[PDB]
């Protein structure tokens, strides 16, 4: 999951910004780690690059 | 400046808006005028032709005459040190008249080679309409076949062709460095399509074996994209994060199953408009009619493909108001 696309990334529930928390990362993108909302306070995991940010329906 | 547009007869309602759209994101348009597949654009701006889907020729227009008025304009018509040759497209004898027309230019100190010409006169002869030019760019046919959907590493059944993925990736109008999103992504086809013009791809799938594969397809491509796990009907977006929406919706398989995208046409609908920047657009397609949903946007265009007998898509331009 590059860097860069933190900037057009938001919460699937709030729409709010989202905070990074890197486990594992690359030169070019973040490999493992945790996406935390700044309102909701929801939580997105990311593993092997890919953010899971589906609804927890 | 006057360009003739050869178009595909595919869809000549998608070749169409597919022109005007790109026309009036890299210029701009004095006026535009259509007969069959000849378009006919009054235009000034940055060439846009190479991304073109639906158009197989273009052509810069010198003059339009009669059949009986044809000697005179090559009479006139600049000759070029290059080699040249004519080609002429439409009625019958058209060999004949190509080394006619070519005599015609020898005369006046014309280099004329069929084997190896730089340069390409071109005539479209249509109801004693004569529209002549020079040819200014001829579409590859075989890059699409190249990239045919089971050519892909990561294959699924039903994905858009490249001709069509293109073509609706360009009614969006997006850039070079814009953003383009498709939120049902799949195998990867608009993906794929928008990153080799340049354009920053971002795919959803709700499906995580797929968002693998189509990231494979990236790769196998060589595009630089984002491809993420997300649900179509919650975007993790910011509003007004993208330029442009293309995508191909699921197919209702049974009409016993009516209403059950209703929902997924409802969610989307207010997530695309979200999402979109202002006087952003969405190229969709689905195999129902949507008009209820999408009332929110300007519908810029809507055409009909039946594709098995028991399929018939519906292609939507919808447009941010
Ligand atoms: N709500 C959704 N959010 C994200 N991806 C989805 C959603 N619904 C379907 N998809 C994905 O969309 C892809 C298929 C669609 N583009 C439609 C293809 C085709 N028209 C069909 O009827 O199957 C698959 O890879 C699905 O996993
Ligand atoms: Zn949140």
């Amino acid at each position: 999951m590059k860097r860069k696309l933190l900037e057009i990334l938001a919460c699937p529930l709030c729409k709010s910004e989202l905070e990074v928390e890197v486990v594992e990362e690359n030169e070019e993108e973040i490999i493992s780690g945790k996406l935390v909302c700044s309102s909701c306070r929801a939580e997105f995991p990311i593993e092997d690059g890919i953010p899971d940010l589906r609804p927890p329906e | 400046m006057k360009f003739l547009f050869y178009l595909s007869a595919d869809n000549l309602e998608i070749a169409r808006k597919e022109v005007l759209v790109l026309a009036e994101r890299y210029g701009w348009v004095e006026d535009y005028q259509f007969e069959e597949r000849l378009l006919l654009l009054d235009y000034a701006g940055e060439k846009f032709f190479e991304r073109l889907a639906y158009t197989n020729e273009v052509t810069k227009i010198y003059d339009i005459c009669s059949v009986s008025e044809l000697e005179q304009v090559f009479s006139e018509i600049p000759v070029y040190d290059r080699l040249c040759c004519v080609r002429v497209k439409g009625g019958k004898g058209k060999t004949a008249l190509e080394r006619k027309l070519g005599a015609l230019l020898w005369k006046r100190g014309a280099k004329v080679s069929v084997s190896n010409p730089e340069i390409v006169y071109k005539v479209y002869i249509q109801d004693d309409k004569c529209y002549v030019g020079l040819l200014e760019f001829e579409r590859d046919t075989r890059q699409f076949f190249l990239r045919r959907p089971d050519r892909r590493p990561f294959l699924m059944p039903s994905a858009i062709k490249p001709k069509l993925a293109r073509a609706l990736v360009n009614l969006t109008g997006v850039l070079e460095g814009e953003t383009l999103l498709d939120p049902m992504c799949g195998t990867g086809s608009f993906l794929i399509e928008a990153g080799l013009m340049g354009i920053n791809p971002i795919g959803i799938d709700f499906i995580e074996k797929i968002v693998r594969g189509c990231r494979v397809n990236l790769e196998y491509y060589g595009i630089e994209g984002s491809v993420l796990l997300g649900d179509a009907k919650n975007l993790p977006l910011r509003d007004e994060s993208v330029r442009g929406i293309a995508t191909d919706y699921p197919y209702l398989r049974s009409t016993k199953a009516a209403g059950t995208l209703d929902e997924l046409y409802s969610k989307t609908s207010e997530e695309f408009e979200r999402v979109l920047k202002k006087g952003g657009r969405a190229a969709i397609v689905t195999n129902i009619d949507v008009e209820s949903f999408f009332s929110n946007f300007e519908i810029e265009m809507k055409t009909e493909e039946r594709v098995h007998g028991s399929l018939t898509r519906r292609i939507y331009l919808l447009r941010r108001h």
